């Protein structure tokens, strides 16, 4: 499942 | 270029647009990210965890009952409307409008618009602890024992709710705890949303992209699926373009928009 902000 | 612009939209029967924190900006909404966004002595960053929710859940919804409260006095803005009334209008004309929103703060739902995906989820919305219900909820206060609390003041004192009197499940036989029905930092996106919204990119033969960038978060995991196909992408918002430069129209989106769709 896709991170938020991409883990960032 | 406006008017080469406006000779696509008049061609568009399958519009998508992706909306990004600079429209709920516009009418006043605090993101609490970045210079002065702060919280009490906080950032989003610290709060928006299932860490930070697990550790201090009064202190989670204190900060979550302030954001729902801020709205009561904060309106849609002239972007949200604009949209709204243009998939009302295309609509009638067998014409498809979809957005595809990280803000959390239910304005489109307010201006009216219908076909709205809320990708990051709501602040009107509660999922349980336990049995994992989504209702929901636009209750002033939410619950009793916050009302008047989440003060934003650097050295409010914290309420310490008893977690049995935070807001709970109401299918009594399970009254679980309940938490915002908010993606925080380090949640995935769920995948039946993201499916539909793949759907609707890949139908899509025009994509707003407004109050944020294609280049950065969210908007990047899409943009790419529809321009690699070819279809114009046009932003607005107030982040600039370098000289040497699909279409870009820099300026607040109450102000750039709602020409740019008439
Ligand atoms: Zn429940």
């Amino acid at each position: 499942g896709v991170l938020k902000e991409y883990g960032v | 270029d406006l008017t080469a612009f406006r000779e696509h939209f008049a061609k568009a029967k399958h519009i998508a647009i992706i909306t990004g924190a600079g429209v709920s900006a516009e009418s006043g909404v605090p993101t609490f990210r970045g210079p002065g966004g702060f919280w009490r002595k906080w950032q989003a960053q610290d709060l928006a965890t299932p860490e930070a929710f697990s550790r201090d859940p009064s202190l989670v919804w204190e900060f979550y009952h302030y954001r729902r409260e801020v709205m009561r006095s904060k309106m849609p803005n002239p972007a949200h409307l604009a949209i709204a009334e243009c998939e009302a209008r295309l609509g009638q004309q067998g014409r498809s409008v979809v957005i595809i929103t990280q803000n959390i703060d239910e304005l489109h739902h307010r201006a009216g618009s219908k076909h709205v995906y809320e990708i990051h989820g709501s602040l009107f919305k509660t999922r349980c602890m336990s049995c994992g219900e989504v209702k929901a909820n636009h209750k002033s206060p939410i619950c009793p024992a916050l009302d008047g609390k989440g003060a934003p003041d650097p050295n409010t004192k914290e309420a310490r709710i008893p977690v049995e009197l935070l807001p709970r499940c109401e299918r009594k036989s399970c009254n679980g705890l309940l938490r915002p029905h908010v993606v925080w930092f380090g949640e995935t996106l769920d995948s039946d949303i993201l499916t539909a919204v793949e759907r609707e990119l890949e139908k899509c033969d025009l994509c707003l992209v407004v109050g944020t960038s294609s280049i950065v978060y969210p908007a990047a995991m899409f943009a790419p699926q529809v321009a690699s196909r070819g279809v114009p992408v046009a932003e607005f918002n107030m982040e600039c373009t370098p000289a040497t430069q699909k279409y870009h129209f820099e300026g607040p989106c109450g102000s750039t928009l709602p020409p740019a769709l008439e």
